[PDB]
């Protein structure tokens, strides 16, 4: 029942000389195709470029109006704008900026609307995963929020959207846009303290009639997966529960690996493969997106059989020739008894 | 036990007591001598309790009219004055004399500060002179003596650091990552602006003391990196928040000099502190010294002392055994090797022993 | 000076060898005596130098065979214990007959010391001791002991305190609201939960030492109230922020128990820390001494110590100038009085010479 | 110019025993009209309740639905949302809570109607004053905002409006309300430091675009009016000629006096008077609002000049027997080298 989304050109759009993110990780991670007999049981397609009245349904119009026209010139006109939408600096202008985003939005509200017809049952688009941009400004390299998107567009079908993100970074823009509603449950795994986002701390949770409508989990350094994936499995489990929901959006960053370039975290090969495989099990519709991954080989190599794993065929270890695809998992500075309270302030916070 | 009906009464007061009384009783108003001593005809009229005490071989030569030979009149009043005073103002000239004798005459201290300044400065039954003159041998008659900033690293760079030939470089076009040029490294887990990057070669590890948040808030946390494993782990925290500060290793020690500290709750201001992480005890103190320049400085060490310069051509050594300071006379940075002051304004060895100073940016460590 | 030509070279050293040799080479080795003296027939080889230092009884009488009588033999090798080694384990026993040979003896540190004994187990050129008795005045045949949590106070109570007889009470609607119950005053411009309300009458005022904030973050700040101008002034903060913690007064010094602390970066875990607060000199500093007990525990203050008790039947003294603790046996509230044990848990004067209890729940401060 | 808006019957709902806002302080603030001349020479008028359809064009219909159900009863039911929305504990529920703020809110509405059709110039309507409640919560006694509404009515008309906030506590919801627009300039000069807002810092300012479109104020205690008009007059001076605006709001804390209860500045009877005075000079239109206040005597007191300095005419000292009208002006912490720092770090912001 997969049917997989994958942008033609998506790997076409620079990001910058020894710049943090790359638009080549979604590339070759499906560029095993050559000997990649998955295909031949999948169902590929291709997204729809998004328009900018579809993005303007949570998106303020002068921004939109502002993003389809920067490029590698028109800068000193908008240089008093720039800098009230925080571009340039941290999250830069590339060619083609209003474009990759666009169409990464289109494969995921294209992937909702399938969903949203019961066609079928899950749906991947590994080109969404910018959870970081906010109403009106764009941070940690995400210009156009994919998920918000989404999640509007399910928003009248289904009445109650799981949001899971396991990338290092904090969620905060994708609770953000939902923060005071009750209708959406956000969950993000992210290490706190003195990192990126500054935000999703334990206290910050709700606001208004969404009070309780989120969940963070601080971590810390060294984590390793026969600890992840024992403290991150009942958080699903008592959520789906507590929530009887509809459908779910499976945020799956690539950079929450071991060796990862900004990736403090250390998880093994089968250690990842718990998100995509016990989100499985609930038996809901889903959405799956990938979000930020570094160290092109690893972040491609781990990416490789996510896919496998969320259609339930194994790939043999000896990949083609398009070396291996297996990896270790230093210290552990998460101490039993606080990744254990953490779990229990969340299990007590889920309950009221 | 129980106050109300018996406990041990120890002081601490008793110590300084039966020093102070003694040092007053003896160099004047000379009294209860006992004992006459015969340095080249002078006569000294030193009191046997307070000798043997410290010096073993008085213990010796006293247990059941002397002559004691081969001494100086002047070193022996220097060592006299010392066991009766504690307090000598040595000097250069009469170094040696004052040494030889002194590590016959079981005068631990005195032998270890004696070897201490011949090491400083440049036989017996001791490691640290040996291996000081050891040590000298690369001017009897292989490694860049400090690394500037030949590469290029367009990276934009934020701190640096040496670990003896291997400048491992924070930058990048995010601060995090972190650029090795030896003769890449494990990403930095921290969101760090002016973080001072130590390097202490005794639990051999790169440490990250003090920096700026990206909510513009000082960084109170102290984070390591092992070297043989890539390993960034984390270590005890600091105890006041500082950012830009120099930082200089001593024998394990880390010393955190100066920087910016929280001002009226809501910014920075140039402080003047001193602070120590024992890189072994994994310990954090701030030491009531407090430097007579601050802002933002920049230290080196040299030998077993530290010289800071902040703001002109006034240079500040720095004792840390000693808390003293020498405040020498001459925005820069020091850098000690085989001393040299750079100006980072460039619109030069230096000798300490006469404070004359010869003639011959972003971080010069 | 300069380090590599002349400096002065102070030791801390010199006096703990200058003690130490000193107490090693007369109670055992006899030694350099050159004195002998007569205790009721015993002979003491009693060393000169020794003496004088410390006694100027001593010195008078050695300035160019003994008798000194009106001396019981005990207790003069009590003295000599003490001038040789500084520690002696005294006793209630032989108090009065240590005391006054020791002001006849210029004894300024035991002379001290026995006045502070016997103004704690209840003549001379000393204030302390005539005060101490005249004191002791109530009971030589105005105001309650204690304020329990009569009145109704129906607003809700967070913190309590006691200046003499006027029960500050914070509380209300909203915390900052305080009520006085002599026999109103300025709201507390601060936002603070579980916050530490010492009461020092030495420099009149009541502090708000420590607590929480509404954004769940532990407040190290200290801000004070001025009694006879109801001025909510602000003073230096504290070093380590604690909520909760107990609070006792000792001349002048504020001492901050325990209390809980910053524990995994997000949570609070019970602390068993001690600090102190000179409302004279306006600094804060952390002593090394650490409790037996943490938690939540309830201080008193009773002479010149301070009883506290933390979980269970085991109470722990503390005296701040000897820095030990005497862990007597037996959630409870001390409250010292004229001591007394309160249970929490409702579901009894103590005496502390012989451990021995007589029987006869917000706030009880 | 004056057109003076009294509800007739606002200081008829009761807080609570002991609590510290008191609905009382408008009623004794207007009432030494028994020989109050400047009512001859002022427009007495009385305000429109205003509808749930009006109030609703920013707070979320949930909270309005929810805001008109509570009473002395009626709580059981809604405890599971009376927790999603702040009620109960900080902010009581006491009879007509949904009357009290809507006349409120409907004066406030009518004098923004006023100024809208060019009739006066300036309008008074001291029962507003209510800047912290948010779109989907409640705080700091504060359930409906009329300074928000108020400023949506405006928004049309004029395009550049200000607020202008003089009471300790900072303005939350009347900046959050208009955070990320670029429309509104929001003012506060509050306490900062573990005080009740948490918020207003030197450092939170603007929100994408409306990024820099705030200024924040934080003193500390015992400010004196010789500072603090120095202090609090080029501030306006400066914000007005770099702007280039239409309209100005100005909410007037009372509590920001000497002898308040959780008042911690101190300022003197003729200290106050720069905030409702100064602003006149500058011409442009005007709303006039009234904040937070306790100690009912001083803030009374204090208040019955304010109408005085608004309309120009000097009220005797000696006033009717309905003891003075004169008050003092301890420490101040405020260091000279401290608030011209924060003055200079406002100037370069604005210049920004
Ligand atoms: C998903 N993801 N992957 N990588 C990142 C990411 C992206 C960016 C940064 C980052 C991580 N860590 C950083 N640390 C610093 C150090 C610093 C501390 C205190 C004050 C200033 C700077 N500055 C960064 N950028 C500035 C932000 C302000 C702007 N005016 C210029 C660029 C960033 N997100
Ligand atoms: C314009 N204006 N005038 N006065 C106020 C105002 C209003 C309220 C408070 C306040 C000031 N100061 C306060 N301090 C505290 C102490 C505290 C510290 C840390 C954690 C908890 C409490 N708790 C307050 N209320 C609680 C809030 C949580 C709720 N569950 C119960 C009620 C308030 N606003
Ligand atoms: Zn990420
Ligand atoms: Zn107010």
């Amino acid at each position: 029942k997969v049917c997989y989304y994958y942008d033609g050109d998506i790997g076409n759009y620079y990001y910058g000389q020894g710049h943090p993110m790359k638009p080549h990780r979604i590339r070759m991670t499906h560029n095993l195709l050559l000997n990649y007999g998955l295909y031949r049981k999948m169902e590929i397609y291709r997204p729809h470029k998004a328009t900018a009245e579809e993005m303007t349904k949570y998106h303020s119009d002068e921004y939109i109006k502002f993003l389809r026209s920067i490029r590698p010139d028109n800068m000193s006109e908008y240089s008093k704008q720039m800098q009230r939408f925080n571009v340039g600096e941290d999250c830069p202008v590339f060619d083609g900026l209003f474009e990759f985003c666009q169409l990464s939005t289109g494969g995921s509200v294209a992937g909702a609307v399938k969903l949203n017809r019961q066609q079928t049952d899950m749906a991947v688009n590994w080109a969404g995963g910018l959870h970081h941009a906010k109403k009106s400004e764009a941070s940690g390299f995400c210009y156009v929020n994919d998920i918000v998107l989404a999640i509007l567009e399910l928003l009248k079908y289904h009445q109650r959207v799981l949001y899971i993100d396991i990338d290092i970074h904090h969620g905060d823009g994708v609770e953000e846009a939902f923060y005071t509603t009750d209708r959406v449950m956000t969950v993000s795994f992210h290490k706190y303290g003195e990192y990126f986002p500054g935000t999703g701390d334990l206290r910050d949770i709700g606001a208004g009639k969404g009070k309780y409508y989120a969940v963070n989990f601080p971590m810390r350094d060294g984590i390793d997966d026969e600890s992840y994936g024992q403290i991150f499995k009942p958080i699903i489990s008592k959520v789906m529960e507590m929530y009887q929901p509809s459908a779910v959006v499976l945020q799956c960053g690539a950079d929450s690996l071991s060796g990862d370039r900004l990736g403090c975290f250390n998880l093994t090969v089968k250690g990842h493969a718990k998100c995509v495989e016990v989100v499985k099990t609930f038996n809901l519709p889903l959405l799956m997106l990938g979000g930020g991954g570094y160290t092109i080989r690893n972040v491609a190599r781990c990416w490789t059989y996510e896919t496998a794993v969320a259609l339930d065929c194994e790939i043999p270890n000896e990949l083609p020739y398009n070396f291996k695809l297996h990896i270790s998992p230093m210290t552990n500075q998460n101490t039993p008894e606080y990744m254990e309270k953490i779990k229990q302030r969340l299990f007590e916070n889920l309950r009221m | 036990e129980n106050y109300f009906v018996n406990y041990t009464f120890k002081d601490r007061s008793h110590s300084g007591r039966v020093a102070q009384g003694i040092m007053k009783l003896c160099l004047e108003e000379e009294l209860f001598a006992d004992v006459t001593i015969s340095v080249e005809g002078r006569e000294f009229q030193l009191h046997r309790l307070v000798l043997s005490a410290q010096s073993c071989f008085f213990r010796s030569m006293f247990t059941s009219v002397i002559v004691l030979q081969d001494v100086s009149e002047s070193v022996f009043q220097l060592l006299v004055d010392y066991i009766y005073h504690g307090t000598v103002k040595l000097r250069a000239e009469e170094l040696q004399e004052i040494y030889e004798v002194s590590d016959m005459y079981q005068l631990t201290s005195l032998f270890e500060e004696c070897s201490r300044f011949l090491a400083r400065t440049v036989r017996h039954s001791d490691p640290e002179l040996y291996t000081a003159a050891k040590h000298c041998a690369k001017t009897h008659l292989e490694n860049v003596h400090i690394y500037l900033i030949q590469n290029s690293l367009c990276h934009q760079i934020t701190a640096a650091c040496k670990h003896g030939g291997d400048l491992y470089v924070v930058g990048g076009s995010i601060p995090r990552r972190m650029w090795k040029c030896n003769n890449w490294c494990a990403p930095l887990p921290r969101d760090r602006l002016q973080h001072t990057l130590v390097s202490v070669p005794g639990k051999d590890a790169i440490y990250s003391l003090g920096g700026k948040t990206l909510q513009d808030t000082l960084s109170n946390a102290v984070i390591y990196y092992r070297v043989g494993d890539n390993v960034w782990t984390e270590t005890t925290q600091l105890e006041v928040a500082v950012s830009g500060a120099a930082g200089a290793n001593l024998n394990g020690i880390i010393y955190l000099l100066g920087g910016e500290e929280n001002d009226l709750d809501f910014f920075t201001k140039p402080s003047r502190l001193i602070q120590c992480f024992d890189t072994e005890t994994d310990k954090c103190h701030v030491k009531p010294y407090v430097l007579p320049f601050a802002g933002r400085m920049h230290a080196a060490v040299h030998k077993d002392l530290v010289f800071i310069v902040a703001e002109g051509d006034s240079l500040v050594c720095y004792n840390p055994l000693l808390d003293s300071f020498t405040r020498l006379c001459l925005l820069w940075k020091i850098a000690s090797c085989n001393i040299y002051v750079f100006r980072d304004r460039y619109k030069y060895k230096l000798d300490p022993a006469t404070s004359a100073v010869t003639v011959t940016l972003q971080f010069v460590l």
